[PDB]
């Protein structure tokens, strides 16, 4: 799936519709990609990491 | 005044150091209670206590 085409959904190329309309309920995919983190602004000086040591981490890191 | 590190490792060392010196003689140091297998005291000591601040304290437990 896309944004600017929100309402399509495609199944090995298949596209489906959505019964409903949305602008807004799925602009905010800050939680969707991990579980217990959520997006920021970009910081190159941060350090890249792996999933597993995520456990290890702390706030406002 | 020879140094580049910051606050933060230098306390590091310094806790590492403050907790070596206590291993010299006379009761009440790791020697002697290593000698009779008093496992406990240790973690009652001054030391650990100053260095605890600076454990992560979301995983300080495990």
């Amino acid at each position: 799936w896309s944004k600017a085409d929100s309402s399509k959904i495609y199944c090995h190329g298949i596209a489906i519709r959505v019964p409903l309309v949305v602008g807004d309920e799925h602009m905010d995919t800050s939680l969707a990609l991990l579980e217990g983190f959520s997006v920021c602004e970009n910081d190159p000086r941060a350090p890249m990491v792996t999933r597993q040591d995520l456990i290890d981490v702390g706030f406002g890191q | 005044d020879l140094a580049v590190l910051r606050d933060e490792k230098t306390a590091i060392t310094k806790g590492y150091e403050a907790l070596i010196k206590r291993l010299g003689t006379g009761d009440n140091d790791i020697p002697s209670l290593i000698a009779k297998k008093d496992y406990l005291s240790l973690y009652n000591l001054p030391e650990v206590k100053l260095m605890a601040p600076l454990i992560r304290p979301n995983r300080k437990g495990v």
